[PDB]
């Protein structure tokens, strides 16, 4: 119940700013046409689990 | 200036995945794609094994 | 006429069982259209002459 509350704590107290860095982008020949449609136009750089 | 928030490269998250693997479920069919193919979508396929 | 009765022997007197092995399959997206259409989804591991 201590350990509940210190965590409510922590995410209330937060300060930070998310910078674009490392962005890359890929070729249209180069992907399947199922991966394509996904990517808008540019991936940020670094991968992601979903 | 005063600097309140300091600034970061990439996001954290408060919630992440956790996994319990069986070391003896292999399937016999070592497939292969492309590799832009593998960037975007690579990751997450070694957390789902 | 005796080498071709020898080799009629050993057809006769055959044993074996074919154990799929090796096996790998390929992407759409890393083979011509050409030679998509003729892949049927997981070609033997191995390669054939025809």
């Amino acid at each position: 119940v201590s350990g509940l509350l210190m965590v409510l704590f922590k995410v209330m107290t937060d300060n930070r700013l998310v910078i674009v860095g490392e962005t890359t982008t890929p070729m249209s020949n180069t992907l399947s046409t199922v991966v394509n449609n996904v990517l808008r136009t540019t991936y940020h750089n670094n991968v992601g689990v979903n | 200036l005063s600097d309140d928030f300091k600034q970061i490269s990439d996001p954290k998250g408060y919630l992440t995945y956790s996994v319990k693997y069986e070391d003896q479920f292999t399937k016999k069919d070592k497939l292969r794609a492309s590799e832009a193919d593998d960037r975007i979508v690579g990751p997450t396929v070694n957390l789902f094994k």
